[PDB]
């Protein structure tokens, strides 16, 4: 039913009140946005920071779930430079009533060069797969989640071999097993199976009617994949069906045995009921003796 | 809480690990060669230290088997992956000594390392310090002052930080140093999954001591009520049996 909800998460209440596509928590994201927009006067640095500021680049719509699963630690972060503004954002979040845990990471907004540490290879990286509105957010993401050292390889064995070949300035690689889970390999020997989050925290450039509709059909194929799972057990369900058929046949046999025992009791009754009833006519044998 | 066969029925995905550890127990040559996952053998001192190890060690390694020597991973590792999709960890010859002794760690406000707060098998605990690097992470039950946190954030003059991950009280802070630019440092404070940062309080007494134990108690009370129903029904059938005995 979650996959059925994954079919409805795209067209139910998107962009206005969707508490599963955009609003990752209670109805207070717009409240906090308006609050910070009207009270930025007391903030020395703008607390505009990171899920909405990052947009998936074109041609990598299938890697959005992997990017989210990898950088969820920073997708829910903000940009605050001073501890005073840290406590200010804290008490503002407490006042506006946000129940979800929003981690905060302090950092001074400054641009730098990171091309010397980018991934070496013919595979696209997360930097080429992510679109940032401001270079400061891109530098912060590079410093936090080291997105410049992660490559995107669809094949699991290919990514494992690339990681085992000791690549330069590369720590981990992302793989696409299916639309529900992903393969995150690190070092070419540690294989870990991660589960993609149901709620998306990344913006997509394509519209929700044409570019996303093609991805909606991919979710429909996932239901057929789960339909294959529920139909694979249907063959196993035939086993327990034959088992219950056998046990009800055994119940019928025991009922027949009970009826046979009742018949045996009735015939024993009719046999012992006429033992010494009246056949004690011994006058003739007394005369004989 | 029981780190035994009963813990494998909590999650549906744990059935594969359950079958794996079962077939390991059946094979006599496999128990001494492949030990139980750290969730079974490695156990903390108290419940407070148990949540600290769960935050560092991921869910995959906690339920992953241990391969002591590399000989069994070449011929006996394939019969495990074909039928069960479980993770396998091989014991390596990497050194498990911390960079600094426990003396200077206690001078920073920490009680000790995470490896000293857990008990279990030596071979299983050895990989927890090589994969999750728990032997280089100081753990303290008391929350340290933010001044000492900023002092630990400042790296050594040689260009290397003192610690990569520190644990003060319950808040977990990851110390990451930038390798490009001006070598700027930034902390990443994450919250370990638990109740809250209380220190021996009434422990969030809103309406009852617990939130799921009350569900457990109401289920047990429903079971008690149905057991009394069974009791009265069998008592009624025994009364009918006594009536039939009077009839006989």
């Amino acid at each position: 039913s979650r996959s059925i909800q994954n079919k409805k998460v795209e067209l139910q209440n998107i962009a206005k009140g969707n508490d599963t596509f955009l609003m990752n928590f209670d109805r207070n994201m717009d409240r906090l946005l308006r609050t910070i927009e009207q009270r930025k006067n007391e903030f020395e640095t703008p607390a505009i920071g990171l899920g909405s500021l990052v947009t998936i680049r074109k041609g990598f719509e299938k890697w959005t779930r992997s990017i989210q699963r990898a950088i969820s630690s920073s997708l829910n972060a903000f940009v605050v430079s001073n501890p005073k503004d840290n406590r200010l954002f804290r008490d503002i979040m407490r006042s506006c009533g946000i129940r979800s845990n929003i981690p905060i990471v302090t950092y001074c907004l400054s641009q730098f060069d990171y091309s010397k540490g980018r991934a070496h290879g013919n595979y696209p990286t997360i930097v080429d797969a992510l679109e940032f509105s401001k270079p400061e957010i891109e530098c912060l993401f590079v410093d936090l989640s080291r997105i410049e050292r992660i490559v995107l390889i669809e094949d699991k064995n290919e990514a494992r071999n690339f990681l085992q070949r000791n690549p330069v300035n590369v720590n981990m690689a992302l793989s696409l097993r299916d639309r529900r889970s992903g393969f995150q390999l690190s070092g070419g020997y540690r294989l870990d199976t991660v589960t993609y989050q149901d709620k998306i925290r990344l913006k997509v450039n394509s519209s929700s009617d044409n570019g996303t509709q093609y991805l909606k059909d991919l979710i429909e194929q996932e239901t057929k994949e789960l339909q294959n799972i529920r139909d694979r057990y249907e063959e196993k369900l035939s086993e327990v069906r034959s088992r219950l058929k056998e046990i009800d046949g055994r119940l019928k046999s025991t009922k027949n045995e009970m009826r046979k025992t009742n018949f045996r009791m009735t015939e024993l009754k009719m046999n012992v009921g006429k033992v010494v009833d009246t056949g004690i006519l011994n006058s003739k044998i007394n005369e004989r003796k | 809480t029981t780190d035994k066969i009963g813990i494998l029925n909590q999650d549906q995905d744990l059935k594969e690990v359950r079958d794996a550890v079962l077939m390991v127990r059946e094979h006599p040559e496999m128990k001494d060669k492949i030990l139980e996952p750290p969730i079974m053998t490695v156990s903390a001192i108290n419940a407070q230290f148990a949540a600290y190890l769960a935050q560092c060690v991921d869910y995959n390694t906690s339920k992953a088997l241990t391969v002591v020597d590399s000989d069994s991973y070449k011929l006996f590792a394939n019969p495990i992956l074909d039928k069960f999709k479980v993770n396998l960890r091989e014991l390596s010859s990497a050194d498990t000594t911390p960079p600094v002794p426990a003396e200077t760690v206690r001078d920073l406000g920490f009680e000790g390392y995470l490896s000293d707060f857990i008990t279990g098998d030596k071979r299983v605990m050895k990989m927890l310090c090589q994969t999750s690097k728990i032997h280089t992470i100081p753990v303290s039950r008391r929350e340290l002052t933010p001044a000492q946190i900023k002092k630990l954030i400042t790296p050594r003059p040689n260009g290397k930080i003192l610690f990569k991950r520190i644990i003060h009280g319950n808040r977990l802070v990851d110390i990451k140093q930038s390798a490009y630019g001006s070598k700027q440092v930034f902390p990443t404070d994450v919250s370990i999954k638990q109740t809250n940062f209380y220190q021996g309080s009434i422990m969030s007494n809103e309406q009852k001591i617990r939130i799921e134990n009350e569900i457990i108690n109401l289920k047990n009370e429903y079971n008690d009520r149905k057991s009394t129903l069974d009791a009265l029904s069998n008592q009624k059938s025994g009364y009918r049996h006594e009536l039939s005995e009077l009839a006989s």
